[PDB]
């Protein structure tokens, strides 16, 4: 089963507070989503195309993954980021 | 313990039966049988 | 002989190549040794024991004669035309591949109907022990079973077929004698079908029991030659493997560790504080390294582990320091260019990386329990591999705190959560650690008396000293177990330490005056603790300074002295003490015929 | 055959009916198969073994030959008329009931009789480890005995009876070759009765000891099919039986523990306090469910057991807040309307029920342990039971303080004693509980990567989670001790894991351009690390977002694996690193020699 | 007959002394027993199954035929001339020493050959689970072969001799069936060697699995007569040794134990503060005895052990009174003239003793973790001994502080360091110790229900009640494990209880109106709990006011049930919930054959 | 898989193989042989 609620939970809170940040496939950090595929809090890491997390760990440059897509609204919690991050 | 007759060499309620353990014969039937791989053949 | 059975196929001579299996449509015959026959014997046996249920009850179909499922063939029978050509049997008994099928699902059909009436049989049965061990013991018969014919759930079986049960019961269990039918009294002796067996099983009082002896011994042999006991404190370098570390996870609480005391573990001693900074997850943070020395995990000396750090319960005094509440715990590695114990200041420090943070900051993951806030029980883990640190020289995971904005406030607090349960977790069995340094092999007589009181209980799971200890302790069990290293009978176990303390100090007094002549009362006494020392602490013998336990000889010693005293141990072991454990049986049955003698009377 | 022997009653024409068993005068004769009479000899030959010490010391009675207690009678001999039937022996071996006697009692009376001096030949024996296990090594006899001469205390039986004992020995010890009467030289061979079994045992240089590897197989094979190690992953309901939970009680630290880390514990997230009222033993207390959310243990959702929370060492802030002392701490339910987590004020609490209070306020429980006082250790504990709890939807267990007068002072105290070591120990293993719920079976597959990391450690005593860790725990044992995964040998478990990842990975790969041709040297590594890591941590295979061993596939696959791989092992599997562990042995046989060359030096 | 074969050295008239075992150029031949040859057919038999890869690779050197190490010898075979007399036996076949030692290096040299290639035919067998335990599945034969090809590791040797291989595996795993050469199909029927053993291995549906349900049983009947569990609460004095009592370091955290929870510790409650002097190592220092009750380990009923109070993580305010740093921290004995608990000032304190100070005042012990600073990890240790405390009727261990100079800031502090976790290990297993007094036998029945809730958890380190619950943790796994007290069941253990809870609620009805005829459904229902309840938790049997469980019949009652409950499991005991178990493993063969489909599409 | 031919009476690559385990006879050959002291002699 896919997240367990308890990693969700974590995602709003640390969106609350903007902390997360988007990384991209070559594991650099952005603000635009579009090149982004990993999300952190920095508890937990979920790649933003399959929505499956990965490690609890940060640091995603330690992650292997393997997926490929695009489109994936919630863009909402990427959007209450930078909000908050005033 | 209604009687039976011929059915076993013993009634329940027969005559003269006896609960009796003794130290002596630890009643066991036959569960280690032994069938690993090796053992069995 | 053994195997399938083989004729030749071109017939005439059978010569190598010119054997072939005998396959038949059914199967191929495969011989039936002389032992096999008993244990097929020996299933069907306790199968047609169960007879008058299985009438009763319409199902069975007949009593099942293993001569059913066999033949009378004739030929030569090896595993292969090579060696079957050296076994010339004639008129064995073969069992065809298609009946190896039914006497196989024959009693395991029929098991399964006994083993269903034998269930209810029994909660009738033990339903009032049938079994005592000193002397004997009776219970009027009528009483009894006027008592069961209460008890008894109304879904047994026993009630359905009284003495359809009775009959099966009458040869399991040596207690109920049934009445002979003409003189209408008991025979003194019991006939059950196990007749043998029950026999050797009694607690035959000259020693406590031989079934039981017997095995506690056979038992403690295969371990001694298992796991590799013997060999216990070889010196010379042995493949991890040879100690088959399994389900080998140890927690800790460093921070609290100090760094000479267990090597995968250096501390930042410097001056003042270490603020550092660092981008995570675009806010900055800041990392302290407080006024306290911060002891961290190193990385090298570290086994590619699941290090799982939890910090809960622990305090998070985020009441004064304002400055702790906001800042999102996190463990994070720490690369520093100049070798730590030598960091001095924030330039020094390479970079940081948060490897694993806590979502959310120190004002959430708090719940009060008292005054002082503690932390809701959360894991944070990283997943360490050897080689993501190939080449950086130094490097350190701490657990710290990762603190928004650094303040006046926290200028003595110091954010490692180190304090918290740290649960390091060998990811890679093959590789070992000592002394800092990752290996593949141990040396094990090194280990010994090498480490200190803590530089044992500070060891880091799954490194030489907890593979040294996890070894120690198997033979600890043999010993504890088998040996009596528990009595005043100065065993083979204390015995063969003895031999050492003399051999030694009866060198020790050649050359000088040889004013003592050795001891040996006092030497036996003194063995006799070192040996029970052991079996009681197997660790101890991997500190550094214990009385003989940790002199080069005893425990190579030791182990090959309890090795040999395994085999050997007789049947009859259990004679010791067998007075007052014999005694104490007694006591039980007299206890237990207490009992009868109440089923006896009110349920008269 | 087997079984007790039969004879025609009705004379001549045996059929299944005109039999019975041949009872008489001596009981009933049981026949005595082939392999019955290997043990019957093999115990009495351990037993005349010890003839020259029998005579020497008057005991004993002349040697006990097993055809003394037997018979050869002949008739049909099965385990019932029916089945005795199909096995006419004629002039089998059988032996009476009255012998089965004997040859009970008196191999009972001898083995005392030898048990004895067995144990002085021994504490005299191994007192000079007779066993090397590489090369050779002597010890000149002299030395040797005149060494002895002096260890062996006052009260042995080898000083009393040495060349009485000696000859004993020589049977035991294929150390101590007699020297030749007609050539006054030893043997070279050395010629112990166990001369087969003996050789047998000898750690083998090619194959680490055919006695140790043969059966460190088969005692893993026993657990294999024992538990229920295969089906370990099964999909599908699963009687708790199946797991066979015991000695299964788990302690923990609440009002830690997060409320969806572990649905069998809710906490009173509200805004201010909830003070309220109970009469408990006349005097009217106040539960507080101070500032903080109070995690209390919720009742449904906690299979009836024996919650014992004890509460010791922890904090007791008397000193500050008067208002905590006087209060007596107490484990108290809490029946509450509206379900909890939506409950915000007093009169929402249906009642309050001190299930078991602590005679004595806070100031007698205390202990000044530096300042901060601490609490004497006591167990407050209760008793839940399933159903004392029926239709009651909201109801939870706190072990809270029970104040006698709330004040300003206990107003960001919040008096949860739960800080505490809580031990639950279900109290009805029938019943397990999942997620939250209570149920009878579990679905193995359904609790593997479901949990988080400490979805695991929080689990509950006894619960799926607890039970689906507790069997891959024995499993993790089987491997961890047969099957080699602790070294490069991609062995028979990390082997079967790789062909799971490769069948994997080949079909992802299977539509589109296909670019990466599967790894396999790759395949081979994270398969290996992947069973490693299982072998290690039995646990991860729960957690979600773990590398490999959380695909569906694995576990199912490799215990499968790991199973054949058990029942084909051969005997010499310890020939994995039999060369070091060669070349060790031979390194303890030098020592050991050099040993004996003091021996005989010191007391030449 | 067993044992060296003899023959009459005098000639003709074979007496009991005109014998002489017949040894000779080739050494003695011992006799071969029908079993014996059993084994080393069944160990031969294994080897020449690898004849293809013997042959292929040019090793080996033909097959091995039992009947080349033996010999056709005649003469009476025993162990012992007198019984050696009684087993004239006529062309038997006896091995000789010499050959002993071949049949034996034989069978180790191939065996290692084997060994090898046996490893590598596993790597690639498991390598795709050739074992299924429900219904068929197939896997087309080119697709599986095809991908083998790939996976299987360039060093493997299943690819240098794929069909040299092929015909060992043919023969191991009737899961892989050759084609017949002249038909060019299948067979159905799978004849590997193991004919038997296999199919006597496979899950059969009835009954979980022979082998399985066989040996989880004999494994139970093990212990249950091992250890002795049998005897369990009998009442009357039993050798500490009778429990085997070994790897018992148990540890605490004192100064919390309240001194009525456990005989081995006082504390002395006095008003004011009782600093005392002492010159350790020159400098004087001042054992304080502080303001609260300070609990100290009493010397008296403490088994010389190794006691070891570690320090660590501990709160140390040398911050606030500052009259706390400077001071050593040191475990020391303390002897005082008036029984402790009426030792009022220091005038009572005859003298005392530091024991093992630590070198370093308390600021370099120090660690700060956030303002509260914790104690460096480190151990202190004491060796008590029985007789260094003879006479010495008060004396008492204390890990205390000795502060250099006792001031007010230190006035309501009190020093005492045991609140850190002690750990203490019984140095000398033979006395054992019991409500405060040194012993060397327990009574068992007595420590039944006499502990109080901690007086269990507060136990000292092998002390009866530590004895009397590793002992219960035996027989309750015995129970847990083979027997089924975890399902409605009513087992023969919950069994043996309810005929206990009948009989005695029976007689406590009699005399007086009889208002109440036993229940039953509800009896049988209490002690199923009671039954499972134990099993559960051990422990609780030793609790005062356990229902049912700590009355003096059960345990007494349960084990003895247990007992003959083993002795009789059948062999299909697997019958229980053979249903679920059944249906999940035809749930894991359904999964496995979606396995092979695969990897007979992916590779074609 | 190369054609061998007479090495040993089955080919692998031969004609009509067939992988395909039956829940009947679990594969396996003689790992448990016993050879301990009381039990081999
Ligand atoms: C008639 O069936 C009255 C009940 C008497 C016996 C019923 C079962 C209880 C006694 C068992 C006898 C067989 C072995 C326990
Ligand atoms: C030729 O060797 C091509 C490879 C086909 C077989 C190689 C080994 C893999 C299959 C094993 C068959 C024997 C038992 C696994």
């Amino acid at each position: 089963l896919h997240m367990i609620p308890q990693v969700a939970h974590a995602m709003v809170r640390a969106a609350a507070a903007g902390r997360l940040t988007l990384y991209t496939r070559t594991r650099t950090e952005t603000t635009n989503f579009d090149h982004a595929e990993y999300v952190t809090c920095g508890r937990y890491t979920i790649c933003a195309f399959c929505l499956t997390t990965l490690a609890p760990h940060a640091n995603v440059k330690t992650i292997q993954d393997s997926h490929a897509c695009s489109r994936q609204p919630n863009e909402a919690i990427r959007s209450l980021v930078e909000v908050s991050d005033k | 313990g209604n009687v039976q007759t011929s059915v076993n060499t013993y009634n329940i309620t027969g005559d003269g039966n006896s609960f009796t353990p003794t130290s002596d014969m630890t009643s066991t039937a036959a569960p280690a049988i032994d069938l690993k791989p090796g053992v069995l053949n | 002989p053994t195997g399938k059975l083989w004729r030749p196929v071109g017939t005439s001579v059978a010569t190598i190549d010119s054997l072939a299996i005998v396959s038949d449509r059914f199967g191929q015959y495969s011989f039936v040794n002389e032992g096999m026959r008993e244990t097929f014997s020996k299933a069907l046996f306790d199968i047609n024991m169960w007879q008058p249920l299985f009438q009763a009850t319409k199902t069975g179909c007949g009593p099942i004669v293993l001569s059913s499922f066999t033949t009378t063939t004739s030929g030569y029978v090896g595993a292969t035309a090579g060696d079957a050509l050296d076994n010339p049997v004639t008129n064995g008994v073969f069992i065809s591949t298609v009946q190896i099928m039914n006497l196989q699902r024959t009693i395991a059909a029929r098991m399964r109907d006994v083993a269903l009436w034998q269930k209810h049989l029994d909660t009738a049965m033990t339903m009032l022990t049938p079994d005592i061990s000193a002397g004997s013991a009776s219970c009027n018969w009528k009483s009894l079973l006027a008592f069961a014919k209460d008890i008894l759930p109304l879904d047994n079986l026993c009630l359905t077929y009284p003495n359809e049960f009775y009959n099966v019961a009458i040869h399991r269990y040596p207690a109920l004698k049934p009445g002979n039918p003409d003189t209408k009294l008991p025979d003194a002796q019991a006939h059950p079908l196990g007749e043998v067996a029950g026999a050797f099983n009694a607690a035959t009082s000259e020693v406590g029991s031989l079934v039981g002896s017997s095995s506690t011994l056979s038992q403690a042999i295969s371990t001694m030659a298992g796991k590799d006991l013997d060999l216990i404190e070889a010196d010379t370098p042995l493949p991890v493997s040879v100690f088959t570390p399994s389900l080998a996870p140890r927690s800790y609480r460093p921070a609290f560790i100090k760094p000479e005391d267990a090597k995968w573990i250096a501390e930042f001693n410097n001056s003042s504080l270490i603020r550092k900074t660092l981008t995570y997850s675009g806010a900055t943070y800041t990392v302290q390294l407080g006024p306290g020395p911060t002891r961290v995990i190193d990385m090298n000396a570290m086994i590619d582990s699941v290090l799982t750090l939890d910090v809960s319960g622990t305090i998070l005094p985020y009441d004064t320091n304002p400055d702790l509440s906001t800042s999102v715990p996190a463990f994070v590695l720490i690369q520093t260019s100049v070798p730590i114990q030598q960091v001095t200041t924030a330039a020094n420090i390479t970079a940081i990386t948060v490897v694993s943070a806590a979502g959310a900051s120190a004002i959430n993951l708090a719940i009060n329990v008292r005054g002082q806030p503690r932390f809701n029980m959360l894991h944070l883990q990283a997943t360490f591999e050897r080689e993501t640190i190939t080449g950086i020289p130094y490097i350190y995971g701490l657990g710290t705190f990762l603190i928004p904005s650094p303040t006046s406030s926290s200028n003595f607090s110091n954010p490692t959560l180190m304090d918290g349960l740290l649960t390091v977790t060998p990811v890679l069995l093959r590789e070992t650690t000592y002394k800092g340094e990752v290996v593949d092999a141990i040396v094990p007589a090194t280990v010994m008396a090498n480490q200190t009181s803590e530089e044992v209980a500070s060891a880091l799971a799954n490194d030489a000293i907890v593979l040294v200890s996890n070894h120690l302790n198997k033979l600890a069990n043999v010993v504890g177990d088998a040996i009596p290293v528990a009595s005043r009978t100065d065993d083979s176990a204390t015995s063969a330490i003895v031999s050492r303390l003399a051999v030694q100090h009866k060198l020790s007094q050649v050359g000088q005056a040889s004013p003592t002549p050795p001891d040996y009362p006092l030497l036996w006494r003194r063995a006799k603790r070192a040996a029970s020392m052991f079996v009681s602490n197997p660790s101890l013998a991997l500190q550094v300074g214990i009385p003989v336990l940790t002199q080069s000889g005893m425990l190579s010693a030791l182990t090959s002295g309890v090795g040999t005293a395994l085999r050997t141990g007789s049947l009859g072991k259990g004679v010791t003490d067998a007075s007052e454990k014999l005694r104490a049986r007694q006591s039980l049955t007299v206890a237990k015929q207490a009992f009868f003698d109440q089923i006896g009377s009110l349920w008269p």
